[PDB]
């Protein structure tokens, strides 16, 4: 499966590059590897936007 | 914390874990033993070495406190020796089993507030704190410790007490069936160390089954499930047929001889007796738990039985980490560290105006 | 720098690697003209010009030292400046090294599998031997030129590939097999099984 | 939104003192 | 646009091509016209070739 | 007042003669980042002079105000002209320089003003060195073309191929200097036999004062290197049967 | 509302299905409506008015052609319809009868003889 | 290991600064924000709603390219629901833009110059980008020619 | 308020006058579908695109009838 | 300064005469589309000249800005001028002209700027052939 999910991740990169998604290349690789285990993506949209606020609060 | 620093103590059945809030690892872990003269009331290495004039007693047995003096002894010796801190500047989080009677809980808060004198405190169910580490606030937890075991439903900060299922099967029954199947094959047991080394053999080398039919069907045609153990004591035992049938006792309960229910019927009965509207919302993320993950492979079974249990209108979104053994600990550690969680904490003022018994009401 | 990168852009004896060395240097000098635009609009200021006095120092280093080198003697003279511990110079070299490596790795794709390189100036370690009809081609048609071995290949690395580059072409041109360490080990396995 | 609100009600009496579709 | 010299580059190639067939054809009536505009379908310029294969499709109705 | 401001001008002059003399590869490939972090403090110095230029153009700078502005950086730039004029005297390479730079994080304990500057200087000069330390500890090769690492490779095996050069050891690895050689040699000899060379821990090593991530990583590699070698010996080409046949 | 979910409501209106039974027709709708949004030809309400007139003369209705002219009067008396040309051009295009040349009738000027 | 993939997620967003006690506290914020939301084919349709927002500002075949790839991804649905959450992360040439001077098929279309006016903005965006690059070069040097010592200098803290 | 309900009066009138215009030209759209089309026309939209999509969708509810 | 700018002008002045002359019936059927596919590279040169002069009207353009702007063109237009004069110098029409270009398509294949002009021009020029 990892041969296929490595190519499905490279094709998922393009549609977020022309849509100009805030997510970078490495966090896409973490989140697809997390999503294939089985996690609600609707909860993932709430963690990332607040975790990125809290790292800037240190700076 | 931020205002007055919290502390977290998880008194498990196989070990005591103590530490400070905001610490990923526990600051100290020692084995579960409480001394008595047959030196006196020690937790650690001396009590284990001196079991010829010390009485081996465990504080927590099934999820219930067998001897109250025993529990106070391990609690006192844990706070004064493997922490060494003044209680006046540190409130402590205490742990308990799910579906514990109200009189036990009232006595527990009363004994911690008076014979030990805390400023503020909390008494917590273990399985909900284990769920809080996996990020969700709802889910069904299948918790099988080393002596304590429940399948607890919890949904949005509240557990239905009618559907919390207390489960006989545990690490206690695990070592019981270990010694039973070994003497049934033919093996001498005479002391505590033979029990310890057989438990270690199930922990390290033993295959954790997935069916009884399938692995026995592959082993009856050609035994490729044999794993060699060549001991330095002078003993040569090696059998692959016994080691896949040994953790099979949860699949069908009559493998052990136990009257009590099996694991799939337990999680079925718990989700059936938990609410109908919360059912799919519960299944939107199911959570793993249990100290029985010391050989990994029970995790696949947990995902497998929860796939078969709940109706699949969705790919199963089950959270399966290798934080399963210490999930209780890290749950207590992450919740107690926060300042907003001090609003769920009980103070001395509340203990004085409404009695201790409000611990049954405020937390469950 | 302007003199060196302009003369060597019309030199046809500088290779297809030197025409890439030059391309890197041209693209760097355009960003020096960017500075001269902004400075001209504002019209001793020693501070402004000490930060280019270091960048220019390193560029003069790479240009003056690598004079009279082409091929993998130039992909092993610019790969002599990421062997270092100056992290300001290593990053400056890693916009020139990437350009010079690409024709070299192009030739090593026509000499790890099907293909051939023949020109007046070889920027590769093969020295192909024209007009050989005899069977003495086993290593005696494709000599390993040691002077054009680049700095990221050892003795075992530049000699294994000519054992993979000779063989596959040999299969096509003698045996009638004809067609119209990340990479090296797999190709070693493959062309040996073919042979 | 506007045709959701369009289905509102109005009185049977029409004004003898307002003209321009009195409701 | 530098005196609109960028924008007067797409015609004067069309206009040139329609300035050669409007010069070459003279007294061509019938099939001699479809054999004197079919010497412009032999052009190797793909811009011109598809324009005169369009003209001729109109012409030979 | 001119002679109060002038010792700053001398304590930048012997800071540039380090940068344009330890940019030489022959003088050291560990002294490069030592003099690439004497380049950043020069950038701070140049920013100071530039702010003074705007103050001067509108008639708001003079000798008294100038003397107030350059006084925090009078002591700070005197530290660089001390290390620069002693590292230059006598060829200093590898660990010996990092020992001279772990002696000026102990020569000050009062104000802690110069200790922190030397701490930054020695944590920035540890960056090229720790990559060679990420080589020899987690592999059985050493790759350093300027060969100023604490362990020298010889071209000639159990005590000759690798030898600790004792003028190339740093002071905060002195207690662990033998363990480094041992951990590397254990992997190098099983690497001669085909087998795995890789240590599973192979992360970047970092220097800290009064903490550790470099007293731990050599031991986290010792407890793999000296275990895989023993298990290779014990179950492949047996040492159990060989001693009994002796 | 955003315009895209309004196109979604339109494709749930004509078809009896929801947007969980079809996604090709709505994607075809986003293909054609998008990049051809917001009028780019002539948009006077007089031009479309003379073509619904043309239609009602051809159906031999002189009372309905003059009933329309008072329905056309009421739109001008109130003046709350923001694009009077578009929704009438739409209804004219979807016309069918209750029961050689035609490009010399009125056509909306394309406006490529002017940079817009 | 899901419990580590949240620990790796807080590593990418944490840049240089510590970075080993910050990593523990950001591991908490990952879980602590997971249950804030819980307290208080329509999968490809979420793309088409952004494909509409592409096509209105021009760039038609680019949006037609976006829909070819969601066609092969539905010939993985849990990934796109995170991708649609942001459509901008930006600042706070082609010959096939217009084919009128080359090509094979060309019916004569006269002039419009509305194509040329969206071809002059293809130019004017370049003149606004390579000028703002030089505006962040003169800003970087006028912030050093002018200031007072103590604004952002570490050596004045010594 | 009141004058915004008088605006609701001037929109409820026009929605019936177009309903008369819709039946004398006998378009297939009922008042519910026309209610989506008038909101579309408010935002500015090409009727040369919309009539093609309506003639497409009506050609697919009589093909899947 | 203006001596330094003259080469891109010399490398434009010898391409446009080629584009006029080698698009007649007298020059091959590769040379037709060869000069016609060099019109797409005259696009760039016209656009750059126009966009610079319009800023000069507003006082928004000087000579230093031009000299900074034109560095990629000084390479690419030189390549195209060399192609035009190299087809001109020999009397080649046809497969001989497609071998002369086949030489040029290897003379840059690693530069990856001076290949792409030829790599597009060769596939465009031999449509009839």
């Amino acid at each position: 499966n990892l041969n296929a999910v490595r190519e499905t991740m490279d094709v998922l990169l393009e549609i977020s590059r022309i849509l100009n998604t805030g997510l970078d290349m490495e966090t896409l690789s973490i989140c697809v590897r997390l999503c294939e285990q089985g996690i609600n993506p609707e909860a993932l949209s709430s963690v990332i936007k607040e975790l990125r606020k809290a790292t800037e609060a240190l700076k | 914390d931020d205002d007055i620093a919290a502390l977290v103590v998880d008194n498990g059945s196989g070990m005591c874990k103590a530490g400070f809030a905001g610490d990923d690892a526990p600051r100290a872990v020692f084995p579960s033993i409480v001394g008595r003269p047959r030196k006196d009331s020690y937790v650690g290495d001396e009590a284990q070495s001196k079991r010829g004039i010390l009485t081996l007693k465990y504080p927590i047995e099934h999820g219930i406190v067998t001897n109250w003096d025993d529990m106070e002894k391990i609690w006192h010796h844990t706070f004064y020796n493997e922490l060494r801190v003044a209680p006046e500047e540190h409130p402590v989080l205490l742990t308990e089993a799910p579906l514990n009677p109200k009189a036990n809980r009232e006595k527990m808060t009363q004994i911690m507030f008076e014979t030990f004198n805390t400023p503020a405190m909390y008494v917590a169910i273990q399985a909900v704190l284990s769920l809080y580490a996996s990020g969700r606030t709802t889910g069904i937890v299948m918790d099988s410790g080393d002596g304590v075991t429940h399948t607890v439903p919890i949904y949005e900060g509240y557990a239905l007490p009618h559907a919390i299922l207390r489960l006989d099967l545990a690490g206690r029954d695990l070592t019981d069936y270990l010694m039973k199947i070994l003497t049934e094959r033919g093996y001498s047991f005479t002391t505590t160390a033979e029990r310890e080394i057989v438990r270690d053999i199930k922990e390290k080398l033993c295959y954790v089954a997935l069916d009884f039919e399938q692995e026995m069907a592959t082993a009856a045609s050609s035994s490729s499930l044999e794993k060699s153990y060549e001991l330095p004591d002078g003993q040569v035992i090696t059998i692959g047929n016994e080691r896949f049938r040994c953790p099979e006792a949860l699949f069908q309960p009559s493998f052990l001889g136990m009257e009590s229910c099996g694991i799939h019927e337990t999680t079925f009965n718990s989700i059936m007796k938990c609410d109908v509207d919360i059912r799919k919302d519960l299944y939107a993320n199911t959570v793993l738990s249990g100290g029985t993950t010391m050989y990994p492979g029970i995790a696949d079974r947990m995902q497998k039985e929860i796939t078969a249990l709940a109706p699949s209108t969705m790919k199963i979104k089950i959270i399966a980490p290798p934080e399963r053994k210490y999930s209780v600990w890290i749950g207590g550690s992450i919740l107690a560290s926060l300042s907003t969680f001090q609003q769920m904490w009980i103070s001395k003022q509340e203990y004085d105006e409404s009695g201790p018994s409000i611990v049954h009401r405020k937390c469950f | 720098i302007r003199r060196y990168t302009d003369q060597r852009s019309l030199d046809r004896s500088f290779g297809l690697v030197g025409q890439s060395f030059c391309a890197a240097l041209h693209q760097e000098l355009r960003e020096y003209y960017r500075l001269l635009s902004v400075l001209h609009s504002q019209l001793r200021l020693l501070v402004w010009t000490y930060d280019p006095k270091i960048r220019l120092k390193t560029l003069a280093a790479l240009v003056d030292h690598c004079q009279g080198r082409k091929g993998g003697e130039l992909a092993s003279a610019v790969h002599a400046y990421t062997k270092t511990g100056d992290p300001y110079m290593r990053s400056l070299v890693q916009h020139i090294l990437s350009l010079v490596s690409h024709p070299v790795l192009s030739f090593l794709y026509r000499w790890i599998y099907d293909g051939e390189l023949e020109d007046t100036y070889h920027e590769f370690f093969v020295a192909s031997d024209p007009t050989v009809k005899t069977d003495r081609l086993w290593h005696d048609k494709y000599t390993l030129r040691k002077s054009m071995i680049p700095s990221f290949m050892t003795m075992d690395q530049s000699r294994k590939v000519l054992l993979i580059g000779k063989s596959i072409n040999f299969l096509h041109q003698v045996c009638h097999d004809q067609t119209p360490q990340g990479k090296i080990d797999a190709a070693y396995f493959e062309t040996s099984k073919y042979l | 939104l506007w045709e959701a609100a369009l289905t509102y009600e109005a009185s049977k009496r029409r004004c003898w003192e307002r003209v321009g579709c009195p409701p | 646009l530098r005196r609109l010299l960028v924008w007067t580059y797409d015609p004067k190639i069309r206009l040139k091509t329609l300035a050669a067939l409007v010069d070459h054809c003279q007294g061509r009536k019938g099939g001699e016209l479809a054999s004197a505009v079919h010497a412009y379908t032999k052009t190797g310029d793909p811009y011109m070739r598809s324009l005169v294969q369009h003209i001729l499709s109109l012409v030979s109705h | 007042l001119v002679h109060r401001i002038l010792p700053v001008a001398a304590s930048y002059s012997a800071v540039t003669r380090f940068i344009e003399e330890k940019s030489s590869f022959e003088y050291g490939q560990v002294n490069h980042a030592l003099a690439a972090a004497m380049r950043t403090l020069v950038k701070e110095h140049l920013i100071l002079v530039s702010q003074l230029e705007q103050l001067h153009r509108q008639g708001l700078l003079s000798l008294q105000k100038l003397w107030f502005y350059i006084q925090p950086a009078m002591r700070t730039m005197d530290i660089l002209a001390s290390l620069a004029t002693s590292v230059d005297k006598g060829e200093c390479l590898g660990g010996s320089t990092l020992s001279l730079l772990h002696d000026r994080s102990f020569s000050y304990t009062g104000d802690s003003q110069a200790q922190e500057l030397c701490l930054y200087l020695t944590k920035a000069a540890s960056a090229p060195y720790f990559e060679v330390l990420e080589k020899w500890i987690y592999r059985g090769i050493i790759h350093d073309p300027y060969s100023e690492f604490m362990v020298e490779e010889h071209e000639l095996y159990w005590d000759q191929r690798y030898t600790i050069v004792q003028q190339q050891i740093p002071s905060f690895l002195q207690k662990m200097a033998d363990k480094i050689l041992s951990t590397g040699k254990y992997l190098n000899v099983v690497r001669e036999c085909g087998h795995d060379v890789t240590c599973p821990v192979a992360k970047e090593i970092i220097y800290t004062l009064k903490e550790r991530a470099y007293v731990e990583q050599i031991e986290k590699a010792f407890n793999y290197a000296s275990k895989v070698l023993l298990d290779f010996l014990m179950e492949e080409k047996e040492l159990v049967a060989h001693l009994r046949s002796i | 509302k955003s315009p895209n979910v309004l196109l979604q409501n339109l494709c749930c209106r004509i078809l009896g299905r929801s947007e969980a039974d079809v996604a090709q027709q709505f994607q075809y709708a986003v293909r054609v409506i998008g990049s051809n949004f917001a009028p780019t030809v002539e948009r006077d309400e007089f031009l479309v008015a003379e073509k619904i007139k043309k239609e009602l003369i051809r159906q031999r209705r002189e009372a309905d052609a003059a009933l329309f002219s008072e329905l056309h009067r009421k739109l001008h008396s109130q003046g709350v319809l923001k694009n009077k040309w578009s929704i009438l051009y739409l209804l004219l295009s979807l016309s069918e009868d209750p029961r050689s040349y035609a490009t010399l009738f009125a056509q909306a000027l394309p406006r490529d003889a002017h940079s817009t | 290991s899901i419990t580590q993939l949240f620990d790796d997620l807080c590593e990418a967003l944490l840049p240089a600064a510590n970075r080993k006690r910050a990593k523990r506290s950001l591991k908490k914020v990952a879980y602590n924000a997971l249950f804030t939301n819980l307290f208080q084919l329509p999968a490809r349709n979420k793309i088409l709603m952004l494909s509409f927002d592409l096509r209105v500002g021009g760039l038609g075949p680019k949006a037609d390219r976006l829909e070819e790839l969601v066609e092969e991804l539905e010939a993985v649905g849990s990934v796109l629901d995170l991708l649609v959450q942001l459509a901008g992360s930006g600042p706070p040439r082609d010959y096939f833009l217009n084919n009128k001077h080359v090509g094979r098929n060309v019916p004569y279309s006269g002039y419009d110059c509305d194509d040329l006016s969206v071809f002059e903005m293809d130019v004017q965006s370049l003149i606004s980008r390579e000028e703002c690059l030089c505006h962040s070069m003169i800003q970087e040097t006028l912030q050093v020619m002018e200031a007072a010592p103590g604004t952002g200098l570490p050596t004045v803290g010594l």
